RNA sequence: GUGGGAGAGGGUGGUGGAAUUCCCGGAGUAGCGGUGAAAUGCGCAGAUACCGGGAGGAACGCCGAUGGCGAAGGCAGCCACCUGGUCCACCCGUGACGCUGAGGCGCGAAAGCGUGGGGAGCAAACCGGAUUAGAUACCCGGGUAGUCCACGCCCUAAACG
RNA sequence: CCGAGGGUAGGGCCCGUGACUGGGGCGAAGUCGUAACAAGGUAGCUGUACCGGAAGGUGCGGCUGGACAC
RNA sequence: CGCGGGGUGGAGCAGCCCGGUAGCUCGUCGGGCUCAUAACCCGAAGGUCGUCGGUUCAAAUCCGGCCCCCGCAACCA
RNA sequence: CGGGGGGAACCUGGGGAACUGAAACAUCUCAGUACCCAGAGGAGAGGAAAGAGAAAUCGACUCCCUGAGUAGCGGCGAGCG
RNA sequence: GUGGUUCGUGGAGCCAUGGGGGAAUCUGGGCGGACCACCGCCUAAGGCUAAGUACUCCGGGUGACCGAUAGCGCACCAGUA
RNA sequence: CGAGCUAGCCCUGGCCAGGGUGAAGCUGGGGUGAGACCCAGUGGAGGCCCGAACCGGUGGGGGAUGCAAACCCCUCGGAUG
RNA sequence: CGAAUGCCGGCAUGAGUAACGAUAAAGAGGGUGAGAAUCCCUCUCGCCGUAAGCCCAAGGGUUCCUACGCAAUGGUCGUCAGCGUAGGGUUAGGCGGGACCUAAGGUGAAGCCGAAAGGCGUAGCCGAAGGGCAGCCGGUUAAUAUUCCGGCCCUUCCCGCAGGUGCGAUGGGGGGACGCUCUAGGCUAGGGGGACCGGAGCCAUGGACGAGCCCGGCCAGAAGCGCAGGGUGGGAGGUAGGCAAAUCCGCCUCCCAACAAGCUCUGCGUGGUGGGGAAGCCCGUACGGGUGACAACCCCCCGAAGCCAGGGAGCCAAGAAAAGCCUCUAAGCACAACCUGCGGGAACCCGUACCGCAAACCGACACAGGUGGGCGGGUGCAAGAGCACUCAGGCGCGCGGGAGAACCCUCGCCAAGGAACUCUGCAAGUUGGCCCCGUAACUUCGGGAGAAGGGGUGCUCCCUGGGGUGAUGAGCCCCGGGGAGCCGCAGUGAACAGGCUCUGGCGACUGUUUACCAAAAACACAGCUCUCUGCGAACUCGUAAGAGGAGGUAUAGGGAGCGACGCUUGCCCGGUGCCGGAAGGUCAAGGGGAGGGGUGCAAGCCCCGAACCGAAGCCCCGGUGAACGGCGGCCGUAACUAUAACGGUCCUAAGGUAGCGAAAUUCCUUGUCGGGUAAGUUCCGACCUGCACGAAAAGCGUAACGACCGGAGCGCUGUCUCGGCGAGGGACCCGGUGAAAUUGAACUGGCCGUGAAGAUGCGGCCUACCCGUGGCAGGACGAAAAGACCCCGUGGAGCUUUACUGCAGC
RNA sequence: UCGAUGUCGGCUCGUCGCAUCCUGGGGCUGAAGAAGGUCCCAAGGGUUGGGCUGUUCGCCCAUUAAAGCGGCACGCGAGCU
């Protein structure tokens, strides 16, 4: 867990780097990875829309299964654990019996030498996946559907998790990583377990360049432009707010809810305390 | 110390282009009066 | 050695019910809290008291003792796994192989510390109400750290027989 | 060659001393309060933690060297 | 020189704006409870309102001069 | 069979400023100007009344003169008309 | 809700229409400056239509137009160097 | 109309003499009940060290109708990020 | 027209003045020619040599070669030239690009969007210094050559013959196909040496006829073979996956090899063959040609960063694509087709001169500036691409000759002193490489460290150790050890190499910045906190479609502040912001029609219109501080005095806690005291009376770090006392060429006055023959810039907000 | 004087005034002497080095015969900082 070194120079001295001890295999599967954009943080108007972007090491997009239902009940070998460089989390390498490859969100307790499945049918344990209303209430459980078919979009950082805390009709009442309760269909897949690659969290940069290597450009405050630049800009030296706190943009960044009033999806949340 | 004069024969074809011209409505009526001017060149000659 | 026994001895993983709290639903009205007496607080924006549903954390009532266990600190709902000490009966083995123990090493309540989680009740600090000459207290209404878990430190004590 | 010493340089220990500063001892009749000794008028003491003009207070845990009515 | 606010029983504050009437806490004094002291209880006394003009019938109150006090200001140079 | 692209200016349509004036300026003005875009053509537009507007009146449209700087419009201001 | 007109919200009609509602076919419908009556005018929601009009790349004619610092930027190998 | 200067990013290539320091890990030996750890060798980490190329532009002098519309000399910063 | 710093043009002044563009440097002889410092040839001298040499890419575009020229261009001259005229000159199946592939991006049938112009967009297409692809050595021209020629190699297409096979694709699969750092083995490039091989010739000036000196001792090459490496298992069964179908690939099982065994591919070697082939001498060359020669053509050593190459290990930040190529089958065809070998034929377009770190490119210039890749020899110094000298090669920088003043620049030295200089040791000095000894506080245990401070350093002889190569040997090469001696002032003998310590402030650190007056204490930074955001996320760009966010998902993403780390981060929720609040108040359009009005004969048509229902917002109720923010006044009091733990009272939302404090903050101020100094407005340590510190516009500390800013010492010095001398480049003189701002005109003195108040120009007096050269700056309110400061203008622009008004957004 | 009269201080170079700091010459003295005080004449010459601070001033150290005050665009930046 969390390498760390001694301080033979300054920033060698707070730095610390994966365990990777995890990690059984380095060279991805040629079949499962694409290209990257990458995108600089701009759009299509060539237009920075997202600040501080670029830089960053060249990456490989190992193309990863968010849907496990298109293979139903057709079990797996975990054949490797590698490196995502695109994801908080670690990947395991699915042999399928039908000799189908595949990537999975790497469950935290998966071993390579294990069997995984997917459907209704799904023994409840970790790696296997099922419509959400076929898992045991209190189980926790990782990479949800949240509207059925329409693949996983939740719980799926290195280290998250989400528990099912109850049944309502159609829907599942979900506890999810921020806290939040709010209703998943019961026909949305999810697989059991946590992510893993828990102590991600606790890695420290420890010095400038590593943020750059993950493509985060230097960030500079409000505080240290000119008005023209930002609500925050001017001033004779230093300067508090004098106004309440504010985005480049103008509207205020501390407590003002940026969630949209009417969504209809606040029927299904209950949350977030 | 470096100057603002750094020719490149693709980058002027390219930039100024009699292609590049008509591609834009801002392009030819560049042309366009270039041509009821009497220029002899329409268009930056790079070779 | 062998055959037995008692036990909250320790470590791990589970698990149960009672209660408090918060939320939802129902029903229902004008006070509830609290004290020496009060006030602050809470309440017609529907409180308290009552019933039902849900979430979560902590502690384990009766058994329970003037008891048991551990070297000490300490250890208490229930279950399983791993594991220490210890006593008894037979008189079976080894043959003084013992006792203590400067240093060393380990364990060491509470509080405190570091990185994470967790946070229901309680509660330093802090605010308020009251008392008072004052009241940086004692009583009352709030309330953060902490109390809980994991790993790591600290190594003190009316660590008392 | 070695060599009394001399010189240059960098350490160690010890003594004296120093604006000021920490507490301590002591000192016939100073100021503020009452913490403790009698349930000392909140039992006390206690390791620790936070606070407070001051004694001390409160939290957590511990010790008894504290306990004829309701 | 500037602009704004103030000066009232021993202390600290009201009242002045809107003229007539000076109030609150403390202190001080007389008495009480106590062995005594304080606390506490019952009573009292104590003032021309910085000053000097003016206005009015009447001035702490309005107006002016002086005197103090506090605050703000004194830039480009 | 046809379209495309070009053409000094002129024409219609779609869109459409500011300096400026108002001795400051926001309504207003400059101005439906400048400009951009689309279409025409040798012209274009318009055109044969669900019109005028006070006479029992005129009679499609376009252009000139006049009506007239009138009627009016107007921070009833500058000024527009 | 706006635009157009002289009409800047005005007593604001007329003409146009982005939104909502939404008819009738001569005893129908639009208009004459809110509106009502009366008396008149006119027949919307299809289309085309010469000429009189504008312009000047081009050709001509003519100047109380210039005459090489003028007159077009160019009298000249100039939208050139 | 401009990113052939310059700023950022994107795609694809290239460059960084020589020397110095000596992390983790590994191995052996010690150590222990098993450890921790200790030493040695090995190893060869790093917005590590000195220093060319390359990238800079610290201080000073010179230049100042310049060699030059930012240059020259000396000195100096970085030089596997 | 007389004025507008007017406009266009012409010509003046400055003035024969500055300058003639790197201080690498020249001298003579001969030739040519009207004419020669400047052109050509020779000899001598100097400069570059990780270049100032050579090759390639850009860009440039005939500048290339040659003949004839010198008006102009050339900073002088020109007989010369990059200049004028003319003629010539660039040769490819294999090199580069294109009849190949795809990357960003671009474009775009489909499609989506937008008043119009247009925007987007899957596939496809385009796009290269990336992938794919077959030429090596020499000779030849004045001028091109992997292009022509010679020699030896190879590719594709077409056709044919033969042999083989279920052939066949834009479809499936494999491959292509990948990082950074370190790096093994074997090669090659390149280099050093040889007593061996080959060679004109030399014995000078004292010595040397020598195992002397000088020169050279290679290159390319199919198959075959050799050495070194890369790649890679084979067989069978099953199969539901690879968007049809596969016998392929995937997966499961079984079976042999376990190995480069083999097969295969590449590197180097060798190879039939072909080709080069010095000095010197002669002639004769802008250039090179005879001979040397029938040249020799060999050993040893050093050795890549290059090759074998998809090698190996380690690490984390996790490292393109498509085609070529292989395989698999589908239609389809199995006379076809395809595979293999041989043979014939066919093989297009464009570039190709020349410059290319620069006089040919970018900088208006033959401009001391800028410009990407490769090669870049020898010796010495620890290494090296550093430094000094030097090969090859290339240059002496397109004005010169003299003189030997001031002065300036760049440089050398200095008696004694040694920072006294000065804002400041600014500057210059000192120090300086390697090896050895040694090395403090403090520390985050790494550091601080090159701390500091020392010693050594050459040459000769003797002895001796280990390594790489060879054999285990010599030879050669590398790393050492010991002993005795020699010379000088001096041995890193020249050149390239830190001055050091103490101690404060600020910033943790490396980084970033105002191109061109600021490099910093600013920005960034890892890290801490707040906050928003459930995913068609928030947020951003866009009218929109669409995109970024992200092919991400709360251990993520956005915004904000703070800024490693340590110890910490108090009180106030009145106001403002945000957050919660299903009541209440108010509230717009709309709903509602009480009543009222216009006009009709009237049915009616039309206009007002009270109650009441009616959002958000605001009000109202709460909360909230790593949200905007804010954190008291007067008076009294202790048995010397002083002060005031204590008290009183007024006010507040609450009255500044810890820590720190005359500070990057302190006015008074050079506060007071202590320390350093002979002397200290600075500095360090203290006190607290903090004008006007104070806790994430964070508080207080902190080892390490810093071209930051302060203070002190040592060392050392031309900074100074205080100046002197010397060198060179200028300045001066002569020959050539020859600018500039400025300029009302000038016949342009001093004092005391006067004057619009600072007079060459007016008054008075004084002084004063005409004209210059080199010099100095006191004055011409000298030049330059229509003053930036200041005000004015109902001038402008950037910025702000609880200014007005509006718009996007919500 | 704004179509420009560059500002403190220092350095360099001075020059002048005298209301004289020293030296020279005087009068008075509450001048014994020596040494002072005070006023008068006198501008020939002279008038130190250093610590602090940007300073001018000023304070201080060590001396001195003395450590003079002023003017010259608070002399002097086409002379330097
Ligand atoms: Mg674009
Ligand atoms: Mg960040
Ligand atoms: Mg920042
Ligand atoms: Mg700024
Ligand atoms: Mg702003
Ligand atoms: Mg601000
Ligand atoms: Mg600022
Ligand atoms: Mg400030
Ligand atoms: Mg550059
Ligand atoms: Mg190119
Ligand atoms: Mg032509
Ligand atoms: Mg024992
Ligand atoms: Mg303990
Ligand atoms: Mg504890
Ligand atoms: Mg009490
Ligand atoms: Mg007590
Ligand atoms: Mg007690
Ligand atoms: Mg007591
Ligand atoms: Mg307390
Ligand atoms: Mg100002
Ligand atoms: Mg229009
Ligand atoms: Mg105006
Ligand atoms: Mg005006
Ligand atoms: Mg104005
Ligand atoms: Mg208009
Ligand atoms: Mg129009
Ligand atoms: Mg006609
Ligand atoms: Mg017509
Ligand atoms: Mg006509
Ligand atoms: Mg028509
Ligand atoms: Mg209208
Ligand atoms: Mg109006
Ligand atoms: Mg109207
Ligand atoms: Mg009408
Ligand atoms: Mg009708
Ligand atoms: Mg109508
Ligand atoms: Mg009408
Ligand atoms: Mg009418
Ligand atoms: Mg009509
Ligand atoms: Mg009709
Ligand atoms: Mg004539
Ligand atoms: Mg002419
Ligand atoms: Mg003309
Ligand atoms: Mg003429
Ligand atoms: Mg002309
Ligand atoms: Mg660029
Ligand atoms: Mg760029
Ligand atoms: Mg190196
Ligand atoms: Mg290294
Ligand atoms: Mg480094
Ligand atoms: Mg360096
Ligand atoms: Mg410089
Ligand atoms: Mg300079
Ligand atoms: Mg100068
Ligand atoms: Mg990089
Ligand atoms: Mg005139
Ligand atoms: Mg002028
Ligand atoms: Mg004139
Ligand atoms: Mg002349
Ligand atoms: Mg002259
Ligand atoms: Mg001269
Ligand atoms: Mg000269
Ligand atoms: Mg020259
Ligand atoms: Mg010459
Ligand atoms: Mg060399
Ligand atoms: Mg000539
Ligand atoms: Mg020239
Ligand atoms: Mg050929
Ligand atoms: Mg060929
Ligand atoms: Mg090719
Ligand atoms: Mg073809
Ligand atoms: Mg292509
Ligand atoms: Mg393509
Ligand atoms: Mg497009
Ligand atoms: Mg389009
Ligand atoms: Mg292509
Ligand atoms: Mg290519
Ligand atoms: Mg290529
Ligand atoms: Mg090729
Ligand atoms: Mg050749
Ligand atoms: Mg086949
Ligand atoms: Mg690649
Ligand atoms: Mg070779
Ligand atoms: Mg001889
Ligand atoms: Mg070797
Ligand atoms: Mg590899
Ligand atoms: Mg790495
Ligand atoms: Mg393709
Ligand atoms: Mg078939
Ligand atoms: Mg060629
Ligand atoms: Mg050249
Ligand atoms: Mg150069
Ligand atoms: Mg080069
Ligand atoms: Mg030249
Ligand atoms: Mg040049
Ligand atoms: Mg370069
Ligand atoms: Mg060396
Ligand atoms: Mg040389
Ligand atoms: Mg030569
Ligand atoms: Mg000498
Ligand atoms: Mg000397
Ligand atoms: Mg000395
Ligand atoms: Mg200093
Ligand atoms: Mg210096
Ligand atoms: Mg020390
Ligand atoms: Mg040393
Ligand atoms: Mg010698
Ligand atoms: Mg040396
Ligand atoms: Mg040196
Ligand atoms: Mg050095
Ligand atoms: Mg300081
Ligand atoms: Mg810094
Ligand atoms: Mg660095
Ligand atoms: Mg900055
Ligand atoms: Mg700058
Ligand atoms: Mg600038
Ligand atoms: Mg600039
Ligand atoms: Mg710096
Ligand atoms: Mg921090
Ligand atoms: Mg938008
Ligand atoms: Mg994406
Ligand atoms: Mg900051
Ligand atoms: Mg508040
Ligand atoms: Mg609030
Ligand atoms: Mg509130
Ligand atoms: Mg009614
Ligand atoms: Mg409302
Ligand atoms: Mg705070
Ligand atoms: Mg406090
Ligand atoms: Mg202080
Ligand atoms: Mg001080
Ligand atoms: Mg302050
Ligand atoms: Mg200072
Ligand atoms: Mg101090
Ligand atoms: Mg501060
Ligand atoms: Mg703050
Ligand atoms: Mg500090
Ligand atoms: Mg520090
Ligand atoms: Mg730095
Ligand atoms: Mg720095
Ligand atoms: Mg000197
Ligand atoms: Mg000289
Ligand atoms: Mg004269
Ligand atoms: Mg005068
Ligand atoms: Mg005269
Ligand atoms: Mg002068
Ligand atoms: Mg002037
Ligand atoms: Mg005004
Ligand atoms: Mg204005
Ligand atoms: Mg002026
Ligand atoms: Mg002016
Ligand atoms: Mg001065
Ligand atoms: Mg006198
Ligand atoms: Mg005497
Ligand atoms: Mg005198
Ligand atoms: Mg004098
Ligand atoms: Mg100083
Ligand atoms: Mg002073
Ligand atoms: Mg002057
Ligand atoms: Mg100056
Ligand atoms: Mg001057
Ligand atoms: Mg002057």
């Amino acid at each position: 867990a969390v390498k760390k070194f001694k301080p033979y120079t300054p920033s060698r001295r707070f730095m610390t780097v994966a365990d990777f001890s995890e990690i059984t295999k380095t060279e991805p599967e040629k079949s499962l990875v694409k290209p990257l954009k990458k995108t600089g943080g701009r759009n299509n108007q060539g237009r920075i829309t997202v600040r501080f972007r670029g830089g960053g090491h060249k990456r490989l997009y190992r193309i990863i299964d968010f849907k496990r239902w298109d293979k139903v009940g057709i079990p797996a070998k975990v054949a490797a654990i590698e490196y995502d460089p695109n994801r908080s989390a670690r990947i395991a390498l699915l042999h399928y019996v039908d000799g189908e490859k595949r990537y999975i969100i790497a469950p935290d307790g998966l071993q390579v030498g294990q069997q995984v499945v997917a459907g209704p049918d799904a023994p409840i344990q970790v790696g296997n996946a099922l419509p959400l209303r076929f898992i045991p209430v209190g189980t926790v459980v990782h990479a949800v559907e949240l509207e059925p078919k329409k693949g996983a979009k939740l719980a799926r950082a290195a280290g998250t998790s989400a528990q099912i805390q109850g049944r309502e009709g159609d829907y599942v009442i979900l506890r999810l990583p921020s806290g939040e309760l709010r209703k998943v269909h019961g026909e949305c897949y999810a697989t059991v377990g946590a992510v893993g690659n828990a102590d991600h969290k606790n890695i420290v940069l420890g010095k400038a360049g590593r943020s750059r290597w993950l493509g985060r450009r230097p960030h500079v405050r409000g505080a240290a432009m000119n008005p023209v630049d930002h609500p925050h800009g001017g001033g004779e030296g230093r300067a508090p707010r004098g106004r309440p706190p504010a985005s480049p943009w103008g509207w205020q960044t501390k407590g003002l809810k940026t969630r949209k009033r009417r969504k209809p999806s606040s029927r299904f949340i209950i949350a977030r305390r | 110390m470096k100057r603002t004069w750094q020719p490149n024969r693709r980058k002027r074809a390219k930039t100024h282009g009699f292609r590049a011209r008509m591609r834009t409505p801002g392009g030819r009526k560049v042309l366009k009066r270039r041509r009821q001017k009497g220029r002899w060149r329409l268009t930056p000659a790079v070779r």
